[PDB]
């Protein structure tokens, strides 16, 4: 059983974002990036990524989401496309939801990220 | 002065003429080195590949031992209350003999029933009635039975959850 | 008063010969009782082997899928470092016929050496020495490619002691 | 891997022995002797069993022993060999150790037996 989840639209994972005022950081083999403007926000993470003996294979694209639906953050594979893993992922959404918290936002990981990222 | 120039120009060219030919066999060298560089990480990827399948062929044989096993646990149930039910197949069948049997002679004793002698031949017939024999209740073990088979679904959802371990550690393309 | 007690016998017989009937007919139905019995416990039996082989099918098909699944990741490996070494070897053949066709410009240029008009020729050929470039090194991941050989080992392990969780459960015989 | 263990010799499989004080007991599928006569006596616990995926899988036969080597206990599956499981040994082995133990003897269990019925 060789799955893919889309907790994103089609609109949405083309969709064009700017930051306001940019911070970004490479994690390994993920990008991360996100808007330290944004403050006092209920944002959600959403992912679109395979997934393969009901664990987390490949991530796609990741992003934050305003309850507004505006992007305000974003994990993504390097465009040389090295490899990564279901670790690199779920430390790369700690560093997000850290450096969103900063600024005092409340950070949700969607049920998809959940299910197949850990194991509660 | 200008076939003197010519001669200093011809000097500095064959001396880089000979500078060129030492970067240029230093590049075909350079050239077989890529080659065997990267003819190497096959025969290094090839290996690890025939040591997967190898890993792999012993897990299908455990596998091939497991369920052979299993079904020799099953297959041995059935033969216990099959061979117990043929002890019984065959106390049934000697009791139906028996009385067979009997009634046969009784149905030839009665053929010469009115020569006088009938009597005195036939009142030790009236007395014998073998029928009897109790059968205790024999029981296939379907929870043993279902058992195995449930347990034995719970070894591959273990296995895809084994599995699931190992791919997770590496990343995948 | 005897050809009354053999009326009296011949009476109490061919009642005695009714009853056996009854109990032959009897014993019949209970003989098939066990045959059909007994051929219940095959068909329970039989299915229950038949549900276990499609487990086990199952699991040797989620082996398979591991099995392509490590060897892909493997074979990735090899082409990521063998095609960057691919680039390498264009970059190198590339200056290699720079170097290659400058020279041969330089070789005849020098055949029309003693002509006058040698100099203003060859004076801009003594200028280009392109020779250059820097080539990163290229890595093999060692580390990658023999973890995934150890956990695929370990996962033979766990599965061996899985099996032997299972069979534990059940006597044998 | 099919194994077959035995901790007795071809001789103390089939040697004779009588309790001076019988006691029995049939737990399940197994038959437990003991001579409640023994008292203040080092006994170690013998079993010839065989071995399937390195647990236990079929026991044969199990026999007490004083350090002079004498018989004093005794585990047997039952004549009609119904089948048993390693619990039902180690059940077995539980209450022939405690029923020895009353007369204040010191039981101990041969290494195999430690490593193939138990997990420790």
């Amino acid at each position: 059983a060789s799955r893919y989840l889309t907790d994103m639209t089609l609109e949405e994972m083309s969709r064009e974002w700017s930051m306001l005022i940019p911070k970004q950081k490479v994690a390994g083999p993920l990008c991360i990036r996100m808007d330290q403007a944004i403050m006092d926000k209920n944002i959600i993470l959403k992912a679109n990524f395979s997934v393969i003996f009901d664990r987390l294979e490949t991530l796609i694209l990741l992003r934050a989401f305003t309850e507004e639906g505006a992007i305000v953050g974003e994990i993504s594979p390097l465009p040389s496309l090295p490899g990564h893993t279901a670790e690199d992922v779920k430390n790369a959404v700690g560093v997000l939801i850290g450096g969103l918290e900063w600024n005092d936002n409340t950070v949700r990981v969607s049920e998809t990220l959940q299910r197949f990222a850990w194991r509660s | 002065s200008l076939s003197q120039a010519s001669a200093d120009l011809e000097a500095t060219l064959r001396h880089k003429l000979t500078v060129m030919y030492s970067q240029i066999n230093g590049a075909s060298r350079a050239l077989d080195d890529v080659r065997n560089r990267q003819q190497d990480v096959r025969m290094t990827a090839n290996r690890k590949v025939e040591q997967l399948q190898q890993e792999y062929t012993e897990m299908k044989a455990l596998l091939d031992a497991s369920e052979t096993t299993s079904t020799r646990k099953i297959k041995e149930e059935e033969k216990r209350v099959n061979s117990k039910f043929d002890t019984i197949y065959q106390i049934l069948l000697k009791k139906k003999s028996e009385i067979q049997t009997l009634k046969e002679e009784i149905e030839q004793s009665l053929t010469k029933r009115d020569e006088f002698e009938f009597l005195e031949k036939a009142s030790k017939l009236r007395g014998i009635s073998t029928k009897p024999v109790y059968i205790p209740e024999v029981e296939l073990n379907h929870k043993l039975i279902k058992g195995i088979h449930q347990s034995t679904i719970d070894l591959k959802n273990e296995l895809k959850q084994c599995i699931g371990r190992l791919q997770e550690l590496t990343p995948s393309s």
